RNA sequence: AAGGAGGUAUUCAUGUU
RNA sequence: GCGGCCCCCUGGACGAAGACUGACGCUCAGGUGCGAAAGCGUGGGGAGCAAACAGGAUUAGAUACCCUGGUAGUCCACGCCGUAAACGAUGUCGACUUGGAGGUUGUGCCCUUGAGGCGUGGCUUCCGGAGCUAACGCGUUAAGUCGACCGCCUGGGGAGUACGGCCGCAAGGUUAAAACUCAAAUGAAUUGACGGGGGCCCGCACAAGCGGUGGAGCAUGUGGUUUAAUUCGAUGCAACGCGA
């Protein structure tokens, strides 16, 4: 994420554009995930997981519109 | 409180001059349920330092007041780690309060004889900003700057 | 979304078409997701294969940094 | 003593600390501050505020080179970095370029074993 | 970090930027 | 089990239409081969990481968790080893039996009017019907309904141990008891109570304040000690200015 600064453009524009730049880039998330190993099986058991409850918290939103709380 | 909900109660105002501040000033300075006894010792600590200062009862006691209000405190914070001073601006209902308040303790811990006379001399150490008033006062600040680190 | 390539009946990609390659890098240069695109499965490891020959050969950065 | 005009500011934020060292335009270091050695330790030392404070001790070292133009290269996942720009705006340099230059391997080395906390 | 909104999310000319 | 890109050598799967062989099939003890990681032998190589180890903290102790280092090992070549929660905890082959939403890879047709519509194959994820399931569940990829052939089970502990055989450089692997002992071990689900699990809420619970107690003297109760007796009871909160 390399912003350049552009003309007029005050330093809190031109930082929150910055700051938005990288949070595109997922720098930060990329750290956290390397500052420690993890086994190829708990990487394979999150990632499956997280589909899991993916999946089933979309299945039930998409039973919920069916009934009426009240 | 948790459902709190609770409602201000209303303080009249003082006989002699009508303020609300003069007013919670005697309660604050009151023991015992004896509100005769605290509201002479207030007149007198006034009218002695008004001869002193020259202007207006109300106003020479403000003047002390605005040397004494805290701007920033510091609450303690058990999210963290529990170790944390957080620095929290005050709002001026308990600027007044806190004020009063450290008026109140530094004129009963002083070594003047009579209570109205150590009252006069804090007000006036306070409207100099020399008295163990103000000296709470920067105190305070001090110790808000020091962990302006953790204000987030 | 619509994918790009079905719709145009393009059979492979190619590597040395570097304008369509453009589109789907981002500014630090990695590849953009599928899911984003909208390019179809089959397009898109044509797609990834792509953009990893022309980095070869230098028609496109690996990185936004190492120029 | 010498007069740059345009330098650059490196700003190395750790999780633990953060060093900022103002160059020129050719990596030759003209001065360098860190939050530890502005006064901070432990629990402090790892806070934004150090950082800026960290900002500001370094342009008041790098205040004889006349430097009127700073870019900006920020590094590392630390609780500074933007502190240390706000600091640096505020003191009064021309800020030109912000470019995060986070070192990533393209899976390289084995990192250390998670900690059992 | 906290809240709000939209979605399971985009088509939304390119250009400009 | 396999993850940059390129080349060389090479295995399987699937689809379309057509031609050909003419039951050539399925299963399989014994046997043979492949088989994570650790380990072993011989020689390389060694950036990072890291058993052992060394030091620093933590702790009542800390031969641990945490920190700083750090050797074998992790990498290569060639041999051992043959084992894992080697799991879908579900042997292989075939046939039959309501549906839905997707993914992935082919193919046919229709107006491709423009990513459209309509079919037909392979593999695959999630719901689910009848039926099966102690139950959880399962469900056309069955754990329904059937047939072929092989592997295994016969209370828990002793024990996957001893002895013997075979295999291995070793570590060990494989095959595999009995005496004795217990009247249970067990699987699923229900009601609780728990959790240094999750959410929502409340109370002078905390926070914000005011005044105290703990220090002094005395009054009073208890414990202890003392006594001929110091009558008996209450003694976590919810006994102790209590029965009195
Ligand atoms: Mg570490
Ligand atoms: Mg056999
Ligand atoms: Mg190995
Ligand atoms: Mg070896
Ligand atoms: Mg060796
Ligand atoms: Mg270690
Ligand atoms: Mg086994
Ligand atoms: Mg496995
Ligand atoms: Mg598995
Ligand atoms: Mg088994
Ligand atoms: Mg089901
Ligand atoms: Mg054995
Ligand atoms: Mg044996
Ligand atoms: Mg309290
Ligand atoms: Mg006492
Ligand atoms: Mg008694
Ligand atoms: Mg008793
Ligand atoms: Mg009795
Ligand atoms: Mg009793």
């Amino acid at each position: 994420p390399v912003i350049k600064v552009r003309e007029n453009e005050p330093f809190d524009v031109a930082l929150r554009r910055f700051k938005r730049s990288c949070e595109k880039a997922g720098v930060l998330a990329e750290v956290r995930r390397r500052e420690f190993y993890e086994k190829p099986t708990t990487e394979r058991k999150r990632a499956k997981a997280s589909a899991v409850k993916r999946h089933a918290k979309k299945l039930a939103r998409e039973n919920a519109r069916r009934t009426r709380l009240y | 409180p948790r459902r709190r909900v609770i409602g201000q109660r209303k303080i009249l105002p003082d006989p002699k001059f009508g303020s609300e501040l003069l007013a919670k000033f005697v309660n604050i300075l009151m023991v015992d349920g004896k509100k005769s006894t605290a509201e002479s010792i207030v007149y007198s600590a006034l009218e002695t330092l008004a001869q002193r200062s020259g202007k207006s009862e109300l106003e020479a006691f403000e003047v002390a007041l605005e040397n004494v209000r805290p701007t920033v405190e510091v609450k303690s914070r058990r999210v963290g780690g529990s170790t944390y001073q957080v620095p929290v601006e005050v709002r001026p209902v308990r600027r007044n309060a806190l004020a009063m308040r450290w008026i109140v303790e530094a004129a009963r811990k002083r070594g003047d004889k009579s209570m109205a006379l150590r009252l006069a001399n804090e007000l006036s150490d306070a409207a100099e900003n020399k008295g163990t008033a103000v000296k709470k006062r920067e105190d305070v600040h001090r110790m808000a700057e020091a962990n302006k680190a953790f204000a987030h | 979304k619509f994918c790009r390539f079905t719709a145009e009946g393009v059979q492979e990609i190619d590597y040395k078409d570097i304008a369509t390659l453009k589109n789907y890098i981002t500014e630090s240069g990695k590849i953009v997701p599928s899911r984003i695109t909208g390019t179809r499965a089959k397009y898109q490891r044509q797609l990834a294969r792509a953009i990893k020959r022309a980095r070869y050969l230098s028609l496109l950065p690996y990185t936004d940094r190492h120029q | 003593r010498k007069q740059v005009s345009d330098g650059v500011a490196h700003i190395h934020a750790s999780f633990n600390n953060t060093i900022v060292t103002i160059t020129d335009r050719q990596g030759n270091a003209l001065g360098w501050a860190t939050a530890g050695g502005s006064g901070f330790r432990g629990s402090r030392k790892s806070t934004p505020f150090a950082a800026q404070v960290a900002a500001e001790r370094c342009a008041d070292a790098v205040k004889e080179y006349g430097i009127k133009n700073l870019e900006v290269m920020v590094k590392g996942p630390g609780p500074g970095r933007e502190s240390t720009i706000r600091a640096l705006n505020a003191a009064g340099f021309r800020i030109t370029n912000i470019t995060d230059v986070t070192p990533i391997p393209h899976n390289g080395c084995r990192p250390p074993k998670k900690r059992r906390v």
